[PDB]
């Protein structure tokens, strides 16, 4: 289930 | 600090030719290019039978692996034969080349 | 030992080429793909019947949304790096693997891993629980992802909670095709040139993945003389592979080939039958 986006560098 | 840093060195890809199934003359198969070890991820490929663009080639997705190499399978249904020459024929940035793979019949 | 494992590959690019677009996201399970995010089409989608037959609208729909959020954290991210870098423009990648591994004792190891332009940038893992920099404009992002210990609580609760419970109902849904055994097809080829019999052991079609493929010269075993190509894809999901040894053509009798694989009976024997 893909619901870690990516966070901001 | 005043720092420009360059890109870093590019790594050229490794190529795998080998077909899904033992080659019977006359038996349709499945040719596969398997392209790993690469950076950056741009590619050409080409599925070549005596020189010439084999009919229906698919390209898989783009993965990579733990180093963060490109990897990419591309491959085409045929007929192996005895008289006719399989190559797949990859460029990228690092080649100053297309390079050519052969497809060492399994017969 | 790893029982089951879920995954996620992203591939941001600074630069659309030809088969590359702005953003794919890519799920796994137990390495089989199941699921696709791309920046084109603009959605989470099936990659295989049992998910397509097993997920609701909202789970594409909940995917959708974390997909476009990450098509446009990415785009941020690598602006970001290249002031930081001060580089060129051009093409510029950030990679990211994440997920979960279910083990024999009941235990689960997670990781969060990001690459920029072929190198490490940070990574995280449930073991030590902190954001790893692999170097100083990484530091920059570590320090503001470790303020109040606010990002590292996101993964944490991710990779060791919500990643192993959704495993767990995908290899119920996926339980068929994951289970499966394809034993290999094994054949010897033999180029006698240059005066050097060349002598190569492929497996074809197998599934799983793991394989023994060992030379033996009589009663010895041959890995010294032995070379192994890579447990490489076929496009219908099972493996290839192939292990070679250079030989006398004098001698070229001498060798056999062993092969064992969980859909073998048992281990077999070849040889080169010209
Ligand atoms: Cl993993
Ligand atoms: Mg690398």
């Amino acid at each position: 289930y893909m619901t870690l986006q990516a966070v901001t560098f | 600090e005043n720092l420009y840093f360059q890109s870093m060195a590019g790594e050229a890809p490794k190529v795998e030719v080998y077909a899904r199934s033992r080659a019977e003359e006359g038996k349709e198969n499945i040719l596969h290019c398997f392209i790993t070890g690469f950076h950056p991820p741009k590619i050409d490929v080409e599925l070549l039978k005596n020189g010439e663009p084999m009919p229906g080639v698919t390209y898989g997705d783009l993965s990579f692996n733990d180093k963060w190499q490109f990897q990419r399978l591309v491959y085409v249904p045929f007929i192996p034969t005895r008289e006719d020459i399989f190559t797949c024929r990859v460029a990228h940035s690092t080649m100053p080349e297309p390079r050519s793979y052969r497809w060492e019949p399994d017969f | 030992m790893v029982l089951h494992s879920l995954h996620y590959l992203d591939v941001a690019v600074s630069e659309p080429s030809p088969g590359i677009p702005q953003f794919v996201a890519m799920g796994f399970v137990d390495g089989i793909p199941f699921t696709r995010y791309d920046s084109e089409r603009g959605r989470m989608e099936p990659l295989t019947e049992w998910i397509k037959d097993s997920a609701d609208p909202e789970y594409w729909d909940s995917q959708t949304q974390i997909g476009v959020g990450s098509q446009h954290v990415y785009a941020r991210s690598l602006e970001t790096l290249r002031e930081r870098y001060n580089q060129s423009g051009g093409l510029h990648t950030v990679l990211r693997v994440y997920g979960c591994e279910l083990l024999s004792d009941g235990s689960v190891r997670g990781s969060e891993r990001f690459g920029y332009d072929g190198r490490d940038f940070i990574s995280f893992d449930l073991e030590s629980g902190r954001f790893m920099a692999a170097d100083s404009a990484a530091e920059i992002t570590r320090r503001r992802w470790e303020h109040e210990g606010i990002v590292a609580e996101r993964q944490t609760n991710y990779l060791k909670h919500e990643c192993p419970e959704w495993l767990q109902k995908y290899v119920g849904y996926g339980q068929k095709e994951l289970e499966r055994k394809e034993p290999p097809d094994v054949h010897v080829s033999g180029k006698e040139e240059h005066g050097t019999l060349i002598l190569s052991c492929h497996a074809y079609g197998f599934y799983p993945k793991t394989i023994a493929v060992n030379w033996m010269k009589g009663d010895e075993i041959w890995d010294q003389e032995t070379e192994w190509g890579g447990v490489v894809p076929n496009s219908d999901g099972t493996f290839h592979t192939w292990a070679r040894i250079e030989a006398l053509p004098e001698e070229r009798e001498q060798y056999r080939c062993r092969v064992e694989h969980p859909g073998m009976p048992e281990p077999g024997i070849f040889a080169w039958e010209p």
